[PDB]
DNA sequence: GTGCCGAGGCCGCTCAATTGGTCGTAGACAGCTCTAGCACCGCTTAAACGCACGTACGCGCTGTCCCCCGCGTTTTAACCGCCAAGGGGATTACTCCCTAGTCTCCAGGCACGTGTCAGATATATACATCCGA
DNA sequence: TCGGATGTATATATCTGACACGTGCCTGGAGACTAGGGAGTAATCCCCTTGGCGGTTAAAACGCGGGGGACAGCGCGTACGTGCGTTTAAGCGGTGCTAGAGCTGTCTACGACCAATTGAGCGGCCTCGGCAC
């Protein structure tokens, strides 16, 4: 299960592109997927312990959107 | 109106055209308590597209002391074309709004169809338009009486006024920060309590209360401007 | 063989993805991603497609913004590629790896 | 089915109050709605601490009023507060 | 009995009074809440959000469009100040980001 | 005429201060600052010691942390030497620009 | 009235100092005392609203740490 | 009636169960307050009391000194990855910061 | 003047518990003291943030569980966690 | 220019908001009181301020070459349109056990009083460390 | 690479004030009930989640060429750290005044609560034009 490389490098370099990246290491790839496995460990932790409580098996997008905000990371758009 | 706030018999309502220049009202007929009274008592008028300016000042303006009746709008267009001021699409272009070009650009942007068509009848093209007459037909902003080039124009204009004023009552070095905050507490309605024998003024925000008795109190109610802070030792 | 400079095709590109609002991510590898990760604390786990959508808005945020400030870190050290220090150092200021 | 009440009317009703001819999306219907239920989240868990620190049972118009002071930053707490003071006035008068 | 008259055509707004009460009650913030609390809470609500739908309509208009997506939400939160300042923590599904190029990268 | 050779004394200073906890501002100064900054504020604004106390610790602690973070910042840029635009770029990148 | 030259530049090389600073420009110093006239306008300003709700007219220090908790710098030892 | 047994000592807690419960109750927390929540949260606080104080006391053993002071309630604090983690945002007074100096900043 | 409580006793016998011998001066009491409310406030606030996403009026033991390892990072919560179930298991015991 | 799917408009209906009275308690107000914050005043004196020097460092210029960007080609799997099964989210009814509420009372916790022992403050000494020679 | 010389840790006296213990009191937590409704537990419905398949083609991977920028020297001025002499309010300690924070007693009016009524808004269903193609 290597599902970290799906994130690939044009995506990388796209994701920069819209940050205002115009020249980009070769070392930067293994870095972000570092950084974006961090994050969605977290979020996936939390959004799966709200889950728990409420008693199901399927993670809603409130779900999520409440681990976010429980970060300071408040989403507007799903509820 | 008179002490009860109701008209004010003789000559409750006198037409405009009988007032312009009139100073012997103010002398021999009772002062400026009544005509405080009707002026904080009364709705004004609203400006809708359809209803711009009355006939007392379009069809009967200094009737009495000219040999003709003016007509003020027709007076303010007119002042714009001798000022030589731009049209209405250079101004929409100043204020960064879209210029229309056609009948039915221009009915979008003034969301009235019908006065676009008068409009491009009298007029020809947009960049025609005089600003005054641009900025009355233009839809009132919400919570405003004026369109958006007119609140552009104003709102540059007033805080040109006082931005580049030294004197400004906020500016540091004017007043004492005890006499700012003295000034603070003042209202219009605590002035015309004072200066005058009106004993029921209109609550907070003059300019927007005018139905007697929903919005008026007291006048003792009113907190006093505080002068103890100008003393000098 | 009419070929652009190396720093052309990097400014079009920017002025392209700074006027969309598409997601850069393909879809099916980040929910593969996140069905992963979510292994790791709960067997058997149902998504929503939402929760997925959700969760993959707030990533791509997260990491342009972290983008924007790894630029700001290579600018100020008189450089123009972006370097990992940089992201470290964005990310230690920032609060996170503090 | 069960009825989810969200802030959806009142939101279109101020869109045609301000823009009568443009119309709005779902998504923006969507983020209109976590944005006013955020807000007043906010205002009423500072109006809730004020209540609380002060030693006081019920929230008034102060608490909201100082809280919408605390919250929302330079020239959009006061314009808040004066309609605020505007609305509650109104209805007091009726 | 009289007639019905709803609390905010009594207050003069269009966001309800009733509901806003009712949530303020039930939403355990307090013991008690007075009667002058959710009209000015609706106030205040009405007029953040005419603020950021006026903005938005403008965004719209300025890109010749009829409708407000979330794009045009972004732009008109992100280029106010007092606005980005609320919303600072805040992420807007599909709002993209404001078109903006360093100096030292340009040619 | 001894003499030492510069950056000893300072390293002397950052373990001197470093290992104490007293407060590095001038207490009266401070106190006078505060007041001055919250006449803009209130007239006649009375002010508790414990007050102003915490006013000094809360501060100190955040120039501090924000001298860390420039420090930081100056050492990306191969300096040892902190710069103003340390301290913005610092402070951009907390969020509090 | 120009107290914030009372934040001498000794004070701010200590501070520094305390953080970890070798060397110091000689500008430093005139950001480091607007920055912290910044925070402190913010602190007070908050501790003011605080106090004025309560209708008092001495700011406690348990004013300045609600402030504080509100801006997210939770200040433990004063107060409570 | 029959000798009255404090909840904490049911638990076997030093903290109080009972003034727990009661600002449970009065916090505006929710309409009601189980009976086993404030024995729990009575135990967490306990059990995070306990261990701040057993590295407070240790850096204070190891600074020989017999009383605790700021200072060493914040070297524990930092000293430790998920107490730091927990208090990050939170500034102790008269605690100090921990003694550190970068490399490049050392004399060589 | 006035009762003003505090976890000051309750945070002594903890310390007289774990080091015998040390004491404590009274700022680091009141450091103490304000962390211990500070996590009693976080603890609450999210317990009843989880009791009112699922729509329950009551907080439970499982909810001040849950809010515990939403805050409390790594080990802390698993033994928080084994701490509160065991203090909770013994009181419902006798 | 096309058209189609999502925004806009219309109709049941039902539950939530409105209207009309009572109760009791939370909050407003007047009064006393006695902390505690504010305003002089003198003396050290520690710290701030001013200044000269020199040396280490910030900044600019130059050359390498290697690492990253641009483009063509091939492969890969993302993406999209249907199809089916079914696990599980969501709603409904019964009831029972858990929690709010109340009178009694008594003991744990808080305010006050005090003394002595950890701790803050000199002092001479022994090193710890740094800088030419 | 060693002598002086500057700074700092250390063991030893020496006051000292605050932390820990003891005591009186009071008020809130516990004991023993009653009442009611929140939710725990089955049961059922359907929906949206997952797995599968195949066809298009958009995109990712790979390789090659080249240029420009990251990085290492090298120099040069300059400005900041270090040390010394002069100045200045910081701090300490006492003294006096009174402003206001806090507690106490009365009282009233305002929000919670309850019952009856009805219409506002939510879901379902068309319908057409704004926008993706
Ligand atoms: C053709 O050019 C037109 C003029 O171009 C000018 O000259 C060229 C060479 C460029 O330098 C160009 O940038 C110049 O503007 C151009 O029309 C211009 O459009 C701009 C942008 O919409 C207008 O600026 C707006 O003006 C008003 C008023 O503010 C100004 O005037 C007052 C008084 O003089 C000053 O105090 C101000 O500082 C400004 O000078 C405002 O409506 C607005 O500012 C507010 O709005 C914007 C967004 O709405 C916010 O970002 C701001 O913060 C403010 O809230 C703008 O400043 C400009 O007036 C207008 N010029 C003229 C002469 O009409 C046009 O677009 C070009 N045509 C095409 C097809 O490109």
């Amino acid at each position: 299960r290597d599902n970290i490389q799906g994130i690939t490098k044009p995506a990388i370099r796209r994701l920069a592109r819209r940050g205002g990246v115009k020249r980009i290491s070769g070392l930067i790839y293994e870095e972000t997927r570092g950084v974006l496995k961090v994050f969605l460990e977290n979020v996936i932790r939390d959004a799966v312990t709200y889950t728990e409580h409420a008693k199901r098996k399927t993670v809603t997008a409130m779900d999520v959107v409440y681990a976010l905000k429980r970060q300071g990371r408040t989403l507007y758009g799903f509820g | 109106l008179d002490n009860r706030y109701q008209p004010m018999e003789p000559n409750p309502r006198v037409p405009l055209s009988r007032v312009f220049f009139a100073s012997w009202r103010v002398v021999l007929e009772g002062g400026i308590d009544p005509i405080l009274r009707g002026l904080m008592a009364t709705p004004a008028k609203l400006n809708r597209q359809n209803q711009i300016a009355v006939d007392e000042i379009r069809e009967r303006l200094f009737e009495q002391v000219m040999r003709i009746g003016l007509d003020l709008p027709a007076l303010n267009m007119q002042r714009s074309r001798d000022h030589g001021l731009p049209g209405y699409n250079a101004w929409r272009r100043f204020c960064g709004l879209p210029q229309p070009e056609t009948v039915g650009q221009l009915g979008t942007v003034l969301r009235n169809l019908k006065l676009a068509r008068k409009l491009m009848e009298q007029y020809g093209t947009p960049n025609n338009i005089d600003i005054w007459m641009g900025g009355v037909s233009e839809p009132l902003k919400r919570k405003g009486r004026v369109g958006p080039l007119l609140a552009c124009i104003i709102g540059t204009q007033f805080r040109k006024l006082r931005d580049g004023d030294r004197f400004w009552w906020e500016n540091e070095g004017v007043f004492s920060m005890q006499q700012r905050q003295a000034l603070a507490q003042i209202s219009l309605p605590r002035i015309i309590c004072d200066n005058t024998g009106i004993t029921t003024v209109s609550k907070n925000n003059i300019f927007m209360s005018n139905s007697y008795p929903r919005d008026f109190v007291n006048c003792s109610t009113l907190p006093a401007l505080n002068l103890a802070s100008w003393r000098e030792a | 063989p009419h070929r652009y400079r190396p720093g052309t095709v990097a400014l079009r590109e920017i002025r392209r993805y700074q006027k969309s609002t598409e997601l850069l991510i393909r879809k099916l590898p980040f929910q593969r991603l996140v069905r992963e990760i979510a292994q790791d604390f709960k067997t058997d786990l149902r998504f929503q497609s939402s929760a997925v959508m959700a969760l993959q808005e707030a990533s791509e945020a997260y990491l342009v913004a972290l983008f924007e400030d790894t630029n700001l870190c290579a600018i100020h050290a008189k450089r123009v590629t972006i370097m990992p220090k940089d992201i470290q150092l964005a990310r230690r200021i920032r609060g996170e790896r503090a | 089915k069960t009825r989810k009440e969200s802030y959806a009317i009142y939101v279109y009703k101020v869109l045609k109050q301000v823009h009568p001819d443009t119309g709005i999306s779902s998504k923006a219907m969507s983020i209109m709605n976590s944005f006013v239920n955020d807000v007043f989240e906010r205002i009423a868990g500072e109006a809730s601490r004020l209540a609380h620190y002060n030693k006081r049972s019920t929230i008034t118009s102060r608490e909201i009023q100082t809280a919408v002071r605390l919250l929302l930053p330079g020239e959009l707490a006061k314009h808040a507060v004066s309609e605020g003071t505007k609305a509650v006035t109104k209805y007091t008068s009726a | 009995r009289a007639k019905a008259k709803t609390r905010s055509s009594r207050a003069g707004l269009q966001f309800p009074v009733g509901r806003v009460h009712r949530l303020l009650r039930k939403g355990n913030y307090a013991e008690r809440v007075g009667a002058g609390a959710p009209v000015y809470l609706a106030a205040v609500l009405e007029y953040l959000t005419a603020e950021i739908l006026e903005l938005a309509g403008n965004a719209a208009r300025d890109n010749k469009k009829t409708r407000i997506i979330p794009r045009h939400l972004q732009l008109a939160v992100r280029n106010d100040e007092e606005l980005n300042k609320l919303l600072g923590r805040v992420t807007i599904a599909q709002g993209g980001v404001l078109p903006n190029i360093q100096s030292v990268l340009l040619p």
